[PDB]
DNA sequence: CTCTGCCCCGACACAGCCTCATACGCCTCACTCTTTACACACACGG
DNA sequence: CCGTGTGTGTAAAGAGTGAGGCGTATGAGGCTGTGTCGGGGCAGAGG
């Protein structure tokens, strides 16, 4: 009858279809947001970087400078966890240390004679004489003979006497990969790894002699004990053997006060059915975790 | 090598050798071979005695290169040696390869 | 997780095709709307010849 | 770490020049007094060192120096390497 | 703000914890859902009436829903499913390969450590935690005490309480670095122990998404973050816009942090721990309801205990360096062996060495 | 003038390429030696460039790395001499399309013909869909072959494809990520496989 | 381990019934002895871990984009699992904030559609306080889905589209000044809209079936 | 179109008019580069114009890096003055700009394949060697590096007008091959 | 058959853009045998 | 009938390699240019 009805009907149709596009375009936006989330998942990436150097340069990889508190703590000789970090000596490490010490001693002994030979050759180059040149040649032959004698030096006389100043810091540079400090290497070589330290298994007579010497001379001068033991042993080894064969190390008998102390420690440090005995033993005098386990399981638990 | 005989150590070497030669008890030769073997020894040890990591940042003021020797001059530099910082207004770096 | 990726992308193509069809629908609808406006102007101009 | 490095260098140099001192005809007393005067005399910021790679960016210089010595603020320091950065 | 993922399954967006708790409490406001009370024919009628009111159904409908929806061990198991069959095979293998079949130390430790305080009713009746308190299951990374800590990073989980002021967790984080004793006792080991590091260095700071909350509570405390911010202001460092706080005027609710994202906790100069907020949840009725001890430990790593190198029977009391007797440089001794080896009868420092008190990380942590 | 035709024949022998390509290479060498617009260049480099040009013209183009892998010179001078010869001879060579390099790359690998066609379709539909804008066709072919192998019964990791096509594994990774989301629609409609195409590394 | 498959089977064996009543889930539980999934010698630590894993699996199956039938089956599975636990401190279902509104709307839809069984199960799960209202579903450190097409186009949507189209054609027929023919200015109306959308939807259905059919 | 290239590099040459001892310049210059085993020139760098000058023993200096001819000439004069202060009779003779390289972006991806297909006689496109198409323009002797991202680099021009005319000549073709 | 001086070349920068392709390395993950540690247990012998 | 002397389970180190992702650095390309040092054909005696 009149297009006005057409106008209004088309308005309402456009309204409904535009609402349909509104819903559909919201779905499209959600789907594209999901796709962007997935892409960033592909581009995503950690904890380890933030262990000691929570802040580390994107250029160099170093942390913030030592604070005044850190410097004061270091001044008081308080060790960081890295300083107190101890690692076992592997057999390959021991062999490498031995060979490295041999090579270092060879180089140290060769350097002086090598430079002497070089100086003799340099003097020969500009001597402006013949008889003096022959004398210099004879001296060079003597130097070469000395170098050859040094080269053929046996390992026994080459190693040293476990107290001579080697350049142990070298052992920590070329042979080792920096995992071991110079002090650690030198102490290990001087005290334990040197051939002048008897690493052979202890004999019954040797153990008896060690016990007798410790009893007589006392258990408090173990250096003189090792010296008097006769065999080439370190004070550390003698003390270790004495302790491992000692009988007064542990009390081996329980008392009422000790029982009360153990019960108090257990009740204080329990977390339930779990009883960490190694941590209890810290306050316990002259006791082992096994003894505490036995006492708490057999004589301090109602049944 | 004519590079490491300029620090406090090398200057001490030069001064001690000068005092000894002026005392008329060593010859200049022994002095110069001693200096050469010192150069060799410091080259060996300095490259073989050390592991402390350092990292420095600054504003390079000037630089130079000739006959295989670099000469940098930097301003407002901070050197970062193990767990400690050194701030220097101006620093000269002389390298020789 | 690519199975969900392919399901999502196929749904994306589905809804893109639906949007393309409906956008053609709206473009032609608006063309019709302009035609209606022109025709109603022309028709209403036929009774304005006698006014106060 | 610098004092121990200097002591080691002194020990090495004196030990390996002992042979020349003996050969040329100067007694070891001269050698030991040289040592003693050496430590006695031991007691501008300049860095004498070795360069491994002087990388040049557009204007950023990345300095990969090998081992070297620095004389910063009247105090001697030593490094095995220096990975530094600068802007020209 | 709503907690939403930054990374796919690794990290969330930075949001205010207080707003998160407010949203949760408003969406559960007056629903009977936040009770914190112990679980409890007349009550059947009331339950049916409540069901009818909530579900728009008749009383008979509520009664039949209650009846039909009713609830619906014995080690023997037959007619096994997939998972049940796998479990049966695993138990058979364990029985045929194990001889004692008793709870191992680690499993009992972990279980009793997690379930140490669950449903533990407070004694005072005055430390009530409000209905909804946003308990944070934080975790503190253990400091590297053994070289292998890098391969597997140990951590201890702490159920902190929302709205609790900072320094409540800092005073609760148990670390061996706070018990270290400074000074050298080589000359004589009977010196009066110096004040533990907890007293000498009271300073510490948290760092949560570019904000240094410094522990300036005590006069002995100094601004630990200062250095860092200064060292950050010198040059472009990749870190910018550092903030500062006092750590005593803030609560965990006020923190705007992410979940699963590394944050820092520094103490005792440079002892750094990684704080990670695993998740945030409203307090339930089946967990600890206290406040005096609620900042407790949910899990700890049970570190190894160092032993005297001479005798392996006892733990370590002293650490010696540059010793003329020990094979290694950092040699650990007990009191007995240390006294026996490092001194004479009348009493004097034998040989050359530097001996210091050693606190076992495996005992106070 | 001699010792280059022998060198050209030796160059072809290592690739087992038909003789007509060798004849075309010799003819191109003759023309370039007549022009002498690149006299300073070594004869071996000219021969290698002529071999590459001849291989390109016949419709079985190779890659510069596969001419260098047989030649005694580096790819840099091979490309320099290629451009110099193209300029001096006032000749033209059709652009390399991805379709050329699968018939050989898949032949060196132990993939079946079905996987060959699948990879060809993937690489093509990728190139028309502009999923790999301005990237070397060899890398696109490597990525398509990687998809075809991973989805098919015979699986090849990136190292084998990189060695065969002479494309760094990182380049393969990048070109695979770029067309990674659009993997399914690139496969042929009728394609059988034992590992679903809806899951891939 | 490998519990997911079992749950899937249950869900499958529920959706195959095309039912929402909780009773059918009860007979399925009794037939498969699902309550025995926790039975068997196993210690408290791994017991609570396994309960946590099962509850998390059931909850994630209960959330979208799974079908309504699968969602109700997952809700019933959650109820059965939580009510049948051997841990003294019954493990709680971890519920996130972003999902709370969706679950509330799902419950509203369930009650509106007279699915009073699932509504009562959900209300009971709320009352006994079986939900840990966490920030994210899991601890952060370091199928039968629903497609958008049904939400876009369905039976009623196309029915009302075609009704509007028919009304539009009739009003076109009546608008023209002459009943013989409509005006030439308004003759662009298309009849292929329904045909086009039908072709597109059947193309999607064909793709889906040839996908889930293995090669 | 309304977009014009912005110059990125200008290479110019000048004759100082006297032989130089490169060793002295290296030892006395503030920022000189001299490695005789590596190259036979002294490379001096300055900050104000941000240019680099290679000075040869024969007295010919080559300045690069200037973004426009005024700065190139000023930098060349600065280098000449610096050499003069070093005790050399250096002058400023025969200053010539040898190259002017600029970059620009047409702001739409380009189909290189079709471009080379329809313009083979000028363009050389080798994706394996260089992922950019090389168009050897013939009216001005300018080389164009065109990339799929739309970046176009003009090189080989001696004056700025050559760069502008080359870009205006190439723009319609790129628009016709708009991807 | 075997060198052998000789003029006409290629290859070093380094100036600033620009995209893809190639290579180095560096911190962290995996796992795997091998011990390592700590609680608990089972005899064991007269 | 209460002592001890060896066994056992199972997570926790300890190296011991070995792999892998990603960030950075490098190359390749025409550009036009200037010193210079190797060097690749070139016929050429010379035997
Ligand atoms: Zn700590
Ligand atoms: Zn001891």
């Amino acid at each position: 009858e009149d297009p006005e009805t057409c106008l209004q009907l088309n308005m309402v149709y456009q309204e409904v279809i535009q609402e349909k596009l509104a819903e559909a375009n919201l779905l499209l936006a959600q789907n594209r947001e999901q796709q962007e989330e997935l892409m960033r998942d592909l581009a995503g990436s950690y904890m380890g970087h933030f262990m000691k150097p929570y802040f580390k340069d994107k250029v160099t990889g170093v942390g913030p400078p030592a604070n005044e508190d850190t410097r004061e703590k270091a001044a008081q000789g308080i060790k960081a966890f890295e300083e107190l970090l101890v690692t076992k000596w592997k057999n390959w490490e021991k062999a490498l240390l031995r060979k490295s010490v041999v090579s270092d001693r060879l180089q140290r002994l060769l350097q002086p004679k090598l430079l002497k030979l070089e100086y003799l050759h340099q003097k020969q180059s500009k001597v402006s004489s013949e008889l003096e040149r022959q004398a210099l040649e004879k001296q060079g032959r003597e130097a070469e003979k000395e170098i050859q004698d040094i080269n053929q030096l046996p390992e026994e006389a080459l190693l040293g006497n476990r107290l001579d100043s080697h350049d142990w810091e070298k052992i920590s540079n070329i042979n080792f990969e920096g995992s071991r400090s110079a002090e650690e290497i030198r102490k290990f070589w001087q005290n334990s790894e040197h051939p002048s330290i008897n690493k052979q298994e202890w004999s019954r007579e040797e153990e008896e002699r060690l016990q007798a010497i410790a009893a007589a001379h006392g258990h408090l001068e173990w250096q003189k004990i090792a010296e008097e033991l006769g065999t080439s042993r370190s004070a550390f080894q003698c003390l270790q053997k004495f302790q491992q064969h000692n009988k007064a190390l542990k009390r081996k008998e329980w008392t009422e006060e000790e029982d009360r102390m153990l019960t108090q420690l257990v009740q204080e440090m329990r977390v339930g059915s779990h009883i960490p005995y190694r941590r209890i033993v810290y306050y316990m005098e002259g006791r082992d975790s096994m003894q505490l386990i036995y006492r708490w399981t057999k004589s301090l638990d109602p049944g | 090598y004519q590079l490491y005989r300029n620090t406090t150590l090398g200057n001490s070497l030069q001064e001690s050798l000068d005092e000894l030669i002026q005392s008329q008890q060593i010859t200049p030769q022994l002095a110069l071979q001693v200096l050469l073997q010192f150069d060799k020894a410091i080259n060996a040890a300095l490259a073989q005695r050390v592991r402390n990591r350092v990292n420095f940042r600054g504003s390079l003021n000037t630089y130079r290169f000739c006959d295989n020797v670099w000469t940098f001059v930097l301003n407002d530099v901070e050197f970062r040696e193990v767990t400690e910082l050194i701030k220097v207004d101006k620093v000269k770096i002389v390298a020789c390869d | 997780m690519l199975s969900r990726l392919q399901e999502l992308r196929k749904e994306e193509e589905t809804l893109l095709r639906l949007k393309a069809a409906l956008h053609d629908q709206l473009n032609r609808l608006k063309v019709e709307e302009l035609a209606l406006q022109s025709m109603i102007s022309s028709r209403r101009g036929d009774e304005m010849l006698s006014s106060h | 770490t610098v004092p121990k490095l200097y002591r080691s260098v002194i020990e090495d140099v004196i030990n390996d020049v002992r042979d020349i001192f003996l050969d040329d005809g100067v007694d070891e007393q001269v050698l030991m007094e040289l040592k003693t005067l050496w430590e006695n005399k031991l007691m501008e910021n300049v860095v004498v060192c070795q360069y491994d790679k002087i990388h040049r960016s557009k204007n950023k210089w990345k300095f990969h120096l090998k081992d070297g010595i620095m004389n910063l603020n009247g105090r001697d320091y030593i490094f095995s390497k220096a990975i530094g950065d600068a802007e020209w | 703000n709503f907690p939403e993922y930054e990374l796919p399954e690794l990290n969330t967006r930075a949001f205010h914890v207080g707003a998160f708790g407010e949203l949760w409490r408003g969406r559960l406001r007056g629903a009977g859902d936040l009770s914190l009370r112990e679980p409890p024919a007349a009550d059947s009628d009331r339950e049916d009436a409540a069901v009818a009111r909530d579900l728009d159904c008749s009383l008979e409908a509520a009664a039949e829903l209650r009846a039909v929806c009713g609830l619906d061990e014995v080690i023997p198991e037959n007619t096994d499913l997939v998972t049940l069959g796998v479990r049966k095979r695993f138990l058979e293998h364990r029985e045929e390969t194990i001889t004692i079949d008793r709870a191992c130390r680690q499993e009992t430790f972990v279980y009793e450590m997690e379930s140490h305080a669950i449903g533990k009713k407070p004694e005072n009746s005055a430390d009530m935690i409000e209905e909804g308190e946003l308990i944070l299951s934080v975790n503190i990374l253990y400091p590297v005490i053994f070289h292998k800590h890098k391969e597997h990073k140990p951590y201890q989980t702490m159920l902190v309480l929302g709205s609790q002021k900072l320094t409540q967790l800092r005073d609760s984080i148990r670390c061996v670095s706070d018990l270290q004793i400074g000074g050298e006792f080589s000359n004589t080991p009977d010196q009066a122990p110096e004040h533990i590091s907890k007293d000498l260095y009271k300073s510490a700071f948290f760092y949560f998404e570019g904000t240094f909350y410094n522990d300036k509570r005590y006069p002995e405390c100094r601004d630990l973050s200062r250095t860092i911010i200064e060292w950050s202001e010198s040059h472009d460092r990749g870190y910018g816009k550092f903030q500062t706080a006092r750590m005593e005027d803030f609560t965990f609710n006020d923190l705007c942090i992410k979940l699963g994202f590394p944050y820092l906790y520094c103490h005792q100069g440079d002892c750094e721990h990684v704080i990670v907020i695993t998740d945030i949840r409203l307090v339930h009725h089946d967990d600890c309801l206290d406040r005096t001890l609620y900042p407790l430990l949910i899990k700890k790593h049970w570190l190894w205990t160092r032993k005297c190198f001479v005798c392996k029977m006892y733990t370590a009391r002293w650490v010696t360096n540059n010793d003329s007797f020990a094979p290694e440089d950092p040699c650990f001794f007990c009191d007995v062996c240390f006294r026996m080896l490092h001194y004479d009868s009348e009493g004097n420092k034998l040989g050359e060495f530097l001996a210091y008190p050693y606190v076992d990380p495996g005992t106070f942590n | 003038m001699m010792n280059a035709f022998k060198e050209i024949t030796t160059m072809a022998d290592r690739i087992n390429l038909p003789r007509n390509i060798v004849d075309r290479t010799n003819n191109l060498f003759k023309q370039v030696y007549e022009q002498k617009s690149l006299k300073g260049r070594a004869n071996d480099a000219i021969a290698s460039a002529c071999l590459y040009i001849a291989c390109r013209q016949e419709g079985v183009p190779r890659t510069f790395k596969e001419i260098c892998a047989v030649s005694r010179i580096s790819k840099k001078e091979i490309g320099r001499c290629f451009k110099l010869i193209l300029k001096a001879l006032e000749t033209s060579v059709d652009l390399i399309t991805t379709g050329d390099f699968m018939s050989r790359f898949c032949s060196n690998l132990c993939l079946p013909k079905q996987v060959q066609m699948a990879a060809t379709h993937i690489a093509r539909k990728a190139v028309e869909l502009d999923l790999v804008p301005g990237r070397s066709p060899i890398s696109v072919a490597a990525a398509a072959i990687y998809m075809a192998s991973q989805a098919s019964a015979e699986k090849r990791t990136q190292k084998e494809i990189g060695d065969i096509a002479g494309v760094a594994d990182v380049t393969i990774r990048q070109s695979y990520r770029l067309i990674y989301p659009r993997a399914p629609d690139l496969f042929p409609t009728d394609f059988k496989f034992d590992t679903p195409v809806d899951k891939l590394p | 381990p490998g519990l997911q498959t079992d749950c899937e089977a249950l869900l499958s064996r529920f959706q195959e019934t095309d039912s929402v009543r909780f009773e059918d889930f009860t007979e399925l539980w009794r037939n498969m002895k699902f309550g025995t999934i926790f039975c068997g010698r196993m210690r408290n630590l791994e017991k609570n871990m396994f309960t946590k894993e099962a509850l998390a699996l059931a909850w994630r199956y209960f959330l979208p984009p799974y079908t309504f039938q699968i969602r109700v089956g997952a809700l019933y599975l959650l109820y059965g699992l939580y009510n049948t636990q051997l841990c003294q401190p019954k493990q709680k279902i971890r519920v996130a904030l972003k999902d709370w509104d969706e679950v509330l709307k799902f419950q509203q839809d369930l009650v509106n559609a007279q699915h009073f069984d699932a509504a009562y199960i959900f209300r009971k799960l709320r009352l006994d306080r079986a939900f840990h209202f966490t920030a994210m579903p899991k601890l952060l450190s370091y199928k039968d889905p629903s497609d958008r097409v049904m939400k876009l186009i369905t039976s009623d949507v196309l029915e009302e589209m075609l009704n509007v189209h028919d009304h539009y054609q009739n009003m076109k027929h009546v608008i023209s000044v002459d009943k013989s023919k409509p005006d030439k200015a308004l003759s662009l109306i298309k009849d292929d809209f329904f045909d086009n959308i039908k072709n597109i939807v059947l193309e999607h259905q064909q793709w889906h079936k040839d996908r889930k059919n293995p090669s | 179109s309304g977009i014009v290239p912005q110059l990125q590099n200008i290479v110019s040459t000048v004759n100082l008019g006297c032989k130089l001892d490169l060793k002295t310049i290296a030892l006395r210059a503030r920022n000189a580069e001299y490695n005789p085993k590596r190259f036979a020139a002294v490379i001096m760098r300055i900050r104000e114009p941000r240019t680099t000058a290679l000075i040869f023993s024969s007295g010919k200096m080559v300045c690069t890096g200037a973004k426009s001819e005024e700065q190139s000439r000023l930098a060349a004069r600065k280098y000449a003055r610096v050499v003069q202060k070093l005790g050399f009779p250096a002058k400023f003779l025969d200053f010539k700009i040898q190259n002017m390289v600029g970059s620009c972006d047409v702001k739409f991806p380009i189909r290189l394949e079709g471009l080379v297909l329809t313009h083979q006689q000028f363009s050389s496109y080798e994706p394996e060697l260089f992922p950019g198409l090389i168009y050897r323009m013939i009216k001005p002797r300018i080389v164009l590096l065109i990339f799929v991202s739309g970046k176009v680099v003009l090189t080989g021009a001696k004056v700025r007008a050559e760069i502008y005319e080359a870009f205006e000549n190439i723009y319609p073709i790129l628009k016709g091959f708009r991807k």
